[PDB]
């Protein structure tokens, strides 16, 4: 065991030779002297950002109030164009004209579109006209469908209106009650078609306000067998028409009263929660003998709770039964003695018993009836209770036509991430003479218009600001409307086991590490209000391998339209940016002379970012034609760029400037050095140059600065940051690449603290451990390990060949010890956006645990003794100076005949966390302040067995 | 005294209230049902207290069941097998209640002794294709191919066993439960006796005929199916009328009248044109008719079968009355009014002989009416049994069947249905599945087994009694007729599809040449009878056909097959030729024109009953595809089908169901159908879910209509049926020696025996072991015997008996078999012996008749082809002709499955014909094999004869209809004069 002094003294040898190394090759201290010395072709400015803020919410709140006015022109248009018909019986004389989609008859006439490509949708579409999807289960030329064909084929005018006032604008549809959908422009719809325009997201919430559902499911022995599975599918069926604003639970009675899963009252109806609720109603078997009285009291007990967070709106029963004798009148003319509660109930499968007293319930409380005898029928009878609910909102007139958004969900029509504004539209035939008031307190439909998330992202621009920094909004549920841990990914839930419906709800503390700091905040931005706040957090980086710290600050202000509220995350060393004031040709012209392919042997390979510079230039995701296509267009094009911003040309023409001036300078001094394999600088205008061409066709790493994982790592640190390869050869690079270093380049102006730029190199891997030999010791093992217990190199040359592995699955006990003595911590997360591989009972998606280990304490010298039973396993461990590495060595584990658990830090597949207890201290929302609901006007005296 | 009547009330109210509560599943009761459980102790307490006042003065075995009632009773309510001897049983004691009933039972309890012992011989004849069956077809039917390829499970709805044939689409089969869930297969003997009984009564044989048929090979499964129909049903049931016959044997002006007669002549027509979708002045016209003729039959009435035409008459005035305050349903009760139909016969004639047939019919039908309601108990028991065992269990995850016993009316249906014969299989199935499955469900097979054999308990018992009322009221030549022969043969090797094929053209000229000695036969006879100075007639214009088919040979696609169809009455001439065969059809002849008479008033009485069924039904049997649908202007457009777990799109159609009563021909036709009682609980099922006249059914909406079937089941099958064969029987009167090795000998075999029936599927190593050697024992043992009786009676001597012979014949057999069976080198897979079992598997056929069950027989015992069984000639001449026609007519239909008319039943070959007309014969599904064969079918493709039409015309004809009514009328008037002729063989041996 050699002594403590000896080995920190080889170890401040090692790190001075490799920081000495790093600082003369990558050139860092000659890219500040250079960028010092110019100073003029740029000039400093700030970013404030509370003006940021501020000016991102106008942006916003501008584009949603265009919106808004769309929808709310369209929505007065159709009811001033449905308040004059004639409804006409027949239409054989008098076609109708109308493009029906999916299609490849008497009373109508269709129509052929030309069928242009156009941008902004990835579809074919046609702006002469509307189409018009009719689901499967209704029959277009009916009389129903053919009115409201006619009737809606004047709101094309509209909807051309609206696109010529905003040509920026995407999908605007039309719901009908009916079940039609039409919609601008016009495009082919996309097996078996389920679609229904009265089950979509954005219907549901137009349709009704929330509601406080709670089912009671009769598990009597008279319900077994198919009507059974007729029970569980209706009951499935209902809980998919719940959004996260609503509040169900699910109860069964046989006698006895009871909640079929662990939640003992209502819950938050998200995907979560919904799922564990089809799990337990899945598993629930017939056995008893029925009791309405207890069941119907137990429901209203449940319904009158107040202690925990509810919707305080619709409060309704759903029963789902067959039949019966007992009314248990005496229970309804106890709890809802003013009718507070609307109980609907359903009579499930083929069944001869009496429902008399479901009936005589179901519409005596303000409820309605509905008959489930097969499979056909759930889909139908499962959403017909909105219109029973949407009886008040129509009542209450102007007051109840508010715009709404949805939760982000990905589009029916393959668009990508979209939310979708929403306003009902009122039935308002005979309201001149005010006589009718029999069938005007149902809703025509529902009026749509959708918003893209990228015309939200193009809103709040991010390269005026460091990589580290970003936007995001939340939503008063929490979720957040954009931010970069959001994908286009459907949330996963449970485990994948196999034998565009659901929204993507992703909670701002899951989008990032929680803290309690993260937590305060997201409640003062819930309910609304400005604010400010530094402070020191841990951020994970873009790989899930690193977590690092650093200081952030939080500004954040309220979208003054709508519940949104937005914030800004910036860093230190980021308050400042680099802007290039420049209007010379001269200049431009010998800075971008330096980027052509063919001028890469004196320069470098150099790599260019897939920004959007302007419209005639294409990302083509290639970076080999898209360069051609940037330099061919900066040669050609005139310097005015009447129509290409020009802040970006001018910082990425700066930035390559400087680049090539310190290749020339500095780099093409030294040719070759035999301990450096590549040299590469990456900086903030979007290029990365790699001095060995060569090394190039190894450079697996995303050509946009800001989503390289090393870049940030660097900003974030102030000393030299190593990356540890991939592993089980997930590309080249594991021997002909090397271990890759960087440091960030910190540069003064005026005292001013700037980080324009990164630089490093690719240290050769035999030169190292050439070095680090002066070799296959059964001895002892001496590793070096970075921050994330990844091995760089051992002693044993086997442990060399697993690079960059992790130290626990190669040597568990070690790992664990040192996760004990507490000089690293980790911290687990989950990725609820991740493809999982599917398992036993294509690819799913589902939760995954995610675990990151870091440096816990700033001390330097950690010696200890193992004990792994029966024997003693001596250590020391020393972390080397401005750096990330860790050096500690350990005597050989075959002496030791020991062997522990290994210990695995990957994409853990999991299904927490426990949403039993989630529910106990569920995290702070507010809901809408708006309800409707419990008119006098009312008319409720239509049963659902009278009209039968 | 007064107090047995309170008892007997006490007792209908039991019944009433066990005829009220329903059995619901998974220990779940109704509200009302606990209303009739509060009075148990009040119904049990008079009933114990009964026996107490019975015990203290007498200190029989009715009193024995009322004391073993109430005993079970009171140990019930102290705490459950015990709650089934006081329930279901309790209705039985209403016999004890009156001592008519009492003498009804001994009536029919004394008629069973000479039926148990024939009955007997039915078990052992069943044990014997138990054992044939168990040889051949155990562990052979466990290989259905599914490969999905995505789900691993599926295929086609009835599976299709692999077996050594091979899945023709492709796929591959792997471990299979078995044909129906793994119940009708012969694993072992207890299975094998129940698939032998369950396809001896006529029920899904042809089902198992073909599981067998596509595992095997079609080759040898007929000569055992065949047979277990022919020698096991037909002359068993025989046996069973045979035997039981043997215990019975030993205003006043004429012009006014004929006014009247006449006038009843239109109100009939007036009821026998309403049709669905009439025209509206037809209605009224109706409307006016129906009060006119009212009103004058009431005033002739005033003025004025004289009982019949009074209440029929009445009748209608009240349900006229009644139905116009309620605007809906209407039986209809005017059409009862044409039983003056009867009272005609005086001017045409024979009107003593209506008298006396009318006289016998009354006479008789009263002479039931005691054991009509000692039935009907049986019933009720039965009924209740089944709520007690099968109540609330059949709720299945596919849904309820509509054949259940969770409600009484239910049960009641059931039982009745299973009587009737008809699909007991299926509700059988049900049971097994319900109880648990094959694994622990087949002791609910016995339920089922008990109450089939009661139903032909019940229908013999029913003729007995009528026909013992029914006396009480009686008070160069062989070359021409070989030239017959040849052509016989050649009508039957053709193909129907392949019009233009060497088979066919070297037999065109054949048949030339036939049709040129024909017309030479024509042409001497015109000489020597001089023309006119019958079937001549007929060869005449069988002559003249196939020589205008000649002529216009030389279109000719569908015009001249109608005239290619003449010449199938090749086989009818041979009757002239053969004065045997002249006699049998001159019997028949004569056994119609007696029976005739009665023919007259059942198809009155059908036309009565279908008049009835028309308005009660008419237009309610459309229905849609989809369910959600009630009428034709909604049931339009696609809709999304989930059944049978696939999620398809389809169209909606406004369809109608195949049997209906949208016209009295329609009508008629689904009423005989249901006579022959094959597809009558289906159109039970439909006619129960009717709701109104131009919509869509609901299930179970009226459970009343189930009364019409009933009634209909009682009155013309139940009845008139069985009033032919008594009434035709009534005009038919007059016209080695040592003890110790014979008693080894004989208990030895009864070992072998034995030891035949345990093989059993999946059996262990050492079990089969076991058998090998206990078989070789047995084998060693019989050669041992065999040669000491050769020994001590001489070789040539020892072949002197039937019975040495046959002995004799199986033992050396049986030694080849037990040396190739081991055998070695010459294995010879493709040279696979397996006829040699059948010598093992008849050692029984000797075994049998330790004492005399043949004479025990009555058909088999006395000279059974004597020379009546010269009848059997004329049925395969029919089956015959009526193949070669379904050849020529049915024979291109277009094979597919989801249809009866399909590669395992179809009319493209000969013997598959023959097939399908017995399975008609037998009657399985022969309506919707008629359905298949109808107009604007699918056409095989003819590869020969190239053209440039496809499509072309579509075969199948409209003939199908009275294609198959008349040939099963023709076969089961055959089978009747073929049982007259079997009494006609024993008259001299019953006497
Ligand atoms: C917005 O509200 C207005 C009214 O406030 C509503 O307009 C009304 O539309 C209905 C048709 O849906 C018209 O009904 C007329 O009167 C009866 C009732 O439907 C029809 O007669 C038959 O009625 C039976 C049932 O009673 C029905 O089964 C059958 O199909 C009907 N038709 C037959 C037998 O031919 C009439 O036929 C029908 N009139 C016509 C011309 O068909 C009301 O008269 C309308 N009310 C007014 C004031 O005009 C309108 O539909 C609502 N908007 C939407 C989108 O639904
Ligand atoms: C509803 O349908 C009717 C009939 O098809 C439309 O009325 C006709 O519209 C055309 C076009 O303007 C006129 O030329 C006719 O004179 C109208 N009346 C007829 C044909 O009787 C009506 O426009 C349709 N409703 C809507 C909103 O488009
Ligand atoms: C739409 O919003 C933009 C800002 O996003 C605003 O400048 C403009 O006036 C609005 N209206 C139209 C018609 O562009
Ligand atoms: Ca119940
Ligand atoms: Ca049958």
């Amino acid at each position: 065991f050699p002594s403590a002094v000896t080995i920190k003294s080889w170890v401040d040898k090692m790190q001075e030779d490799l920081v000495t190394l790093a600082k003369t090759a990558s050139g860092v201290n000659q890219l500040v002297d250079i960028y010092e010395k110019y100073q003029d072709l740029y000039t400093v400015e700030p970013n404030n950002a509370r003006q940021l803020v501020e000016i991102a919410a106008r942006d916003i709140e501008k584009l949603l109030s265009n919106r808004s006015k769309a929808l709310v022109r369209l929505a007065l248009e159709a009811e001033k164009v449905q308040a004059a018909h004639q409804w006409r019986e027949d239409f054989a004389s008098n076609e109708v004209v109308y493009y029906n989609a999916k299609d490849d008859e008497p009373g109508s006439q269709r129509i052929k579109p030309v069928f242009i490509e156009d941008a902004n949708f990835g579809r074919q579409i046609s702006y002469q006209h509307a189409a018009v999807h009719i689901p499967t289960d209704i029959y277009e030329g009916s009389t129903i469908v053919l009115n409201e064909l006619n009737w809606t084929s004047a709101l094309d005018e509209v909807f051309k209106k609206n696109r010529e006032e905003d040509p920026s604008l995407l999908w605007q549809v039309f719901g009908s009650a009916t079940g039609l959908a039409r919609y601008y422009p016009a495009s082919p719809w996309v097996k078996i078609d389920l679609y229904d325009v009265r089950r979509r997201p954005w219907y549901i919430q137009g349709a009704a306000s929330p509601k406080d559902m709670l089912i009671l499911v009769d598990v009597s022995g008279s319900v077994s067998g198919l009507t059974l599975k007729l029970i569980r599918t209706s009951v499935s069926e209902m809980l998919e028409t719940l959004s996260d604003d609503d509040f169900v639970n699910v109860a069964s009675f046989n006698s006895n009263a009871q909640d079929v899963s662990c939640f003992q009252h209502l819950v938050q109806a998200n995907v979560r929660n919904k799922k564990v609720l089809k799990d337990a109603v899945n598993n629930i078997t017939a056995k008893g003998i029925t009791d309405y009285k207890k069941g119907f009291s137990f429901a209203f007990e449940q319904l009158l709770n107040y202690n925990v967070s509810r919707a305080n709106c619709n409060k309704i029963i759903m029963l789902f039964t067959d039949g019966g004798e007992e009314r248990a009148q005496e229970i309804f003319n106890k709890y809802n003695k003013d009718k507070k509660v609307r109980v609907f109930t359903f009579s499930v499968g083929q069944h001869n018993y009496d429902r008399g007293p479901i009936q005589w319930m179901a519409c005596e409380n303000k409820g309605y009836y509905y008959e489930i005898p097969s499979i056909g029928a759930i889909r139908i009878n499962t959403q017909e209770y909105l219109d029973v609910l949407g009886r008040p909102m129509v009542l209450a007139g102007d007051k109840a036509k508010q715009v709404q958004w949805t939760n982000v969900y990905l589009d029916a029509l393959e668009l990508g991430l979209v939310i979708t504004g929403t306003l009902p539209v009122f039935n308002i035939t005979g309201q001149f003479e005010n006589k009718t008031n029999l069938k005007n307190q149902l809703i025509l439909g529902v009026m749509g218009v959708d918003v893209s998330l990228e015309d939200i992202k193009r809103l709040t621009p991010r390269f005026t600001l460091c990589p580290n920094g970003y936007y995001f909004a939340i939503d008063p549920n929490g979720y957040v409307l954009l931010h970069p841990n959001l994908q286009p990914k459907p949330i996963g839930v449970g485990i994948p086991t196999i034998n565009s419906q659901e929204p993507v709800t992703l909670d701002f503390l899951d989008a990032e590490l929680e803290n309690d700091i993260k937590v305060e905040i997201r409640n003062k931005m819930i309910d609304g209000e400005s604010g400010e706040k530094t402070f020191r957090t841990l951020v994970k980086s873009q790989d899930e391998r690193y977590i690092d710290k650093g200081n952030r600050t939080y500004t954040w202000t309220p979208v003054n339209g709508t519940d949104y509220s937005l914030a800004l995350v910036l860093p230190t060393y980021s308050f400042y940016y680099i802007k290039a004031k420049l209007e010379e040709t001269i200049t431009q012209a010998r800075y971008s002379e330096t980027l052509k392919p063919d001028n890469f042997e004196e320069s470098g390979y150099t790599f260019i970012a897939p920004r959007d510079y302007c419209n005639d230039l294409k990302i083509s995701d290639n970076n080999t034609e898209f360069l051609l296509n940037f330099n061919e267009f900066i040669d050609r094009k005139t310097p005015n760029n009447p129509s290409c911003n020009a802040d970006l040309i001018n910082r990425v023409l700066l930035d390559a400037g400087f680049t090539n001036e310190l290749v020339q300078n500095y780099w093409s001094k030294q040719k070759n050095i035999k301990g450096v394999k590549a040299r590469f600088v990456v900086t903030d205008g979007g290029i990365t140059r790699v001095y060995p061409k060569e090394a190039g066709e190894n450079w697996q790493e995303n050509p946009e600065t800001y989503e390289d994982s090393f870049y940030k790592r660097s900003l974030d640190n102030d000393n030299y940051v190593f990356t540890a390869p991939y592993f089980n050869k997930s590309g080249p690079g594991a021997y002909e690449s090397g271990i890759m270093v960087s440091k960030a380049v910190e540069i003064y102006i005026q005292g001013k603290l700037l980080k324009p730029a990164v630089v490093g190199i690719k240290i050769d891997v035999n030169s190292w451990i050439e070095n680090f030999t002066k070799r296959n010791s059964d001895v002892m093992d001496c590793v070096i390990l970075d921050d994330g217990g990844f091995l760089l190199m051992a002693n044993h040359d086997d442990y060399t060949n697993q690079i960059g592995r992790f130290f626990g699955e190669i040597d568990p006990s070690l790992m664990r010890h040192l996760v004990n003595i507490s000089v690293y911590a980790f911290n687990k997360s989950y990725d609820y956006q991740s493809v999982c591989e599917p398992g036993a009972a294509s690819k799913q998606s589902c939760i995954t645990e995610q675990t990151q280990y870091f440096f816990d304490n700033d001390s330097k010298s950690f010696s200890g003794v193992l004990d792994c039973g029966n024997c003693s396993r001596i250590f020391h461990g020393e972390k080397l100076m401005n750096t990330n590495l860790i050096f500690i060595m350990v005597e050989s584990k075959g002496t030791c005949p020991c062997d522990t658990r290994l210990l695995i830090q990957a994409e853990q597949t999991s299904d927490g966390p426990n949403p039993c207890d989630m529910v106990k201290q569920p995290r702070y929302r507010k809901g809408p302040d708006v309800c409707f609901d419990n008119n006098v006007l009312e008319d409720y005296t239509d049963c659902g067995g009278v009209s039968g | 005294p007064p107090f047995e009547y309170m008892i007997l009330a006490t007792i209908i109210a039991n019944c009433i209230v066990l005829a009220l509560e329903q059995h619901l599943p998974e220990d779940d009761k109704t509200p009302m049902s606990r209303r009739l459980e509060k009075t148990e102790p009040y119904f049990i307490g008079i009933f114990c207290f009964e026996a107490g006042i019975k015990i203290v003065a007498l200190g029989n075995g009715w009193n024995v069941m009322d004391f073993i009632v109430v005993l079970s009773g009171i140990l019930a309510t102290a705490g459950l097998r015990t709650l089934r001897a006081v329930r279901v049983l309790r209705p039985l004691k209403l016999v004890s209640g009156i001592p008519s009933l009492q003498i009804v039972l001994k009536s029919i309890m004394k008629a069973m002794v000479p039926l148990l012992q024939i009955g007997l011989l039915l078990f052992f004849a069943i044990l014997m294709f138990a054992i044939i069956g168990l040889e051949f077809y155990s562990g052979k039917l466990h290989r259905a191919c599914f490969m999905n390829n995505s789900g691993i499970l599926e295929g086609f709805d009835p599976p299709h066993p692999c077996g050594v044939q091979g899945c023709p689409a492709g796929y591959e089969c792997k471990d299979w439960i078995g044909p129906n869930d793994g119940i009708t297969q012969f694993d072992n003997i207890l299975f094998a006796v129940l698939t032998v009984f369950q396809c001896i009564t006529m029920e899904g044989w042809t089902t198992v005929l073909y599981n067998t048929n596509d595992a095997l090979g079609a080759t040898w499964n007929w000569l055992y199916f065949i047979p277990l129909i022919i020698i096991g049903s037909f002359f068993v049931l025989n046996l069973v009328l045979g035997v039981l016959s043997g215990e019975f044997a030993k205003v006043k002006s004429q012009v006014f009248y004929w006014i009247v007669l006449s006038l009843v002549a239109l109100n009939t027509a007036c009821v026998a044109i309403v049709h669905h979708n009439q025209p509206q002045w037809l209605t009224h016209l109706l409307y006016y008719a129906e009060f006119l003729f009212l009103g004058l039959f009431l005033l002739e009435m005033s003025l004025k079968f004289n009982c019949f035409d009074f209440g029929v008459t009445v009748g209608s005035i009240f349900e006229v009355v009644w139905a116009i305050f309620r605007p809906g349903t209407s039986f209809g009760i005017s059409v009862l009014r044409a039983l003056r139909l009867l009272r005609i016969f005086k001017i045409t004639k024979y009107w003593a002989s209506l008298r006396n047939l009318v006289v016998s019919l009354m006479s008789s039908m009263k002479s039931i009416i005691s054991l009509l309601f000692l039935l009907f108990l049986f019933i009720v028991v039965f009924a209740l049994l089944g709520m007690q065992l099968f109540g609330g269990r059949f709720n299945f995850n596919d849904g309820t069947p509509s054949a259940n016993f969770d409600t009484f009316p239910a049960a009641i249906m059931t039982v009745f249905q299973i009587l009737t014969g008809e699909d007991w299989n299926e509700v059988m199935y049900n049971g097994i599945r319900s109880q648990g499955g094959v694994s622990s469900g087949m002791w609910s097979a016995i339920y089922f087994i008990v109450l089939t054999l009661f139903g032909n308990y019940t229908l013999l018992n029913v003729f007995l009694a009528i026909a013992v009322d029914n006396l009480a009221n009686a008070q160069f030549e062989m070359c021409i007729l070989l030239v017959i022969a040849a052509s016989s043969i050649a009508l039957a090797a053709e193909d129907p599809v392949l019009t233009n094929s060497e088979r066919n053209k070297v037999l065109r000229y054949f048949d030339y040449v036939f049709t040129g000695v024909f017309t030479f036969e024509m042409v001497i006879k015109m000489i020597d009878q001089g023309l006119i100075l019958l079937w001549n007639i007929l060869d005449f214009v069988v002559v003249v056909g196939a020589l205008v088919a000649f002529a216009l040979a030389n279109r000719d696609i569908k015009t001249i097959k109608s005239l290619r169809v003449l010449r199938v009455l090749r086989p009818l001439k041979t009757i002239k030729r053969l004065p045997k065969l002249k006699a049998v059809f001159d019997c028949v002849v004569t056994s119609l024109k007696n029976v005739f008479n009665i023919l007259i008033v059942y198809k009155l009485f059908m036309f009565i009953f279908a008049v009835i069924a028309v308005q009660l039904f008419k237009g309610k049997f459309f229905y849609c595809t989809d369910s959600s649908k009630d009428t034709e202007k909604e049931c339009i457009g696609n809709y999304v089908d989930h059944e049978k777990n696939k999620m398809e799109v389809k169209g909606r159609e406004w369809k109608r169901h195949e049997f209906h009563y949208d016209n009295i021909i329609w009508a008629l036709l689904t009423l005989f159908t249901v006579s022959t009682g094959e597809g009558w609980p289906q159109v039970l099922q439909h006619s129960v879910d009717v709701t109104e006249e131009d919509r869509g059914p609901s299930r179970s909406n009226r459970m009343e209509m189930s009364i019409f079937y009933v009634v209909y089941f009682v009155v013309f099958p139940f009845f008139f049926v069985n009033i032919f064969v008594a009434l035709i029987i009534i005009t038919f009167q007059e016209q080695v020696v040592s003890p110790s090795f014979e008693y080894t000998i004989m208990a030895m075999i009864a070992l072998n025996t034995v030891v035949l029936m345990m093989k059993y599927y999946s059996a262990p190593c050492t079990y089969e072991l076991a058998l090998k050697y206990l078989n070789i024992a047995f084998t060693m043992v019989f050669s041992l015997e065999c040669v000491l009786k050769v020994i001590a009676f001489g070789f040539l001597n020892y072949f002197r008996d039937t019975w040495n012979i046959f002995d004799f014949i199986t033992v050396i057999g049986s030694i080849t078999e037990i040396i190739l069976t081991d055998s070695k080198l010459v294995n010879t897979s493709g040279f696979n012996m397996s006829f040699l079992k059948l010598f093992r598997a008849a050692r029984l056929i000797k075994l049998l008749r330790q004492g005399y069950t043949i004479r025990i027989l009555l058909w088999t015992f006395v000279q059974s082809f004597k020379a009546l069984p010269y009848v059997c000639l004329l049925i395969a001449m029919l089956f015959f002709i009526y193949a070669i026609i379904g050849m020529q007519v049915f024979g291109n239909i277009k094979l597919d499955e989801e249809s009866h008319i399909n590669r395992h039943n179809n009319f493209r070959s000969f013997f598959g014909s023959l097939m399908l007309l017995f399975r008609s014969a037998t009657g399985e599904a022969w309506q919707e094999i008629m359905l298949s064969c109808l107009g604007e079918k699918g056409c095989e493709p003819d590869t020969t004869a190239p053209s440039g039409q496809n499509e072309n015309e579509r075969c199948g004809t409209d003939l199908a209809y009275v294609y198959f009514v008349s040939f099963i009328f023709f076969c089961s008037f055959l089978m009747l004069n073929l049982f007259v002729a079997v009494i006609m063989d024993n008259f001299e041996y019953l006497t």
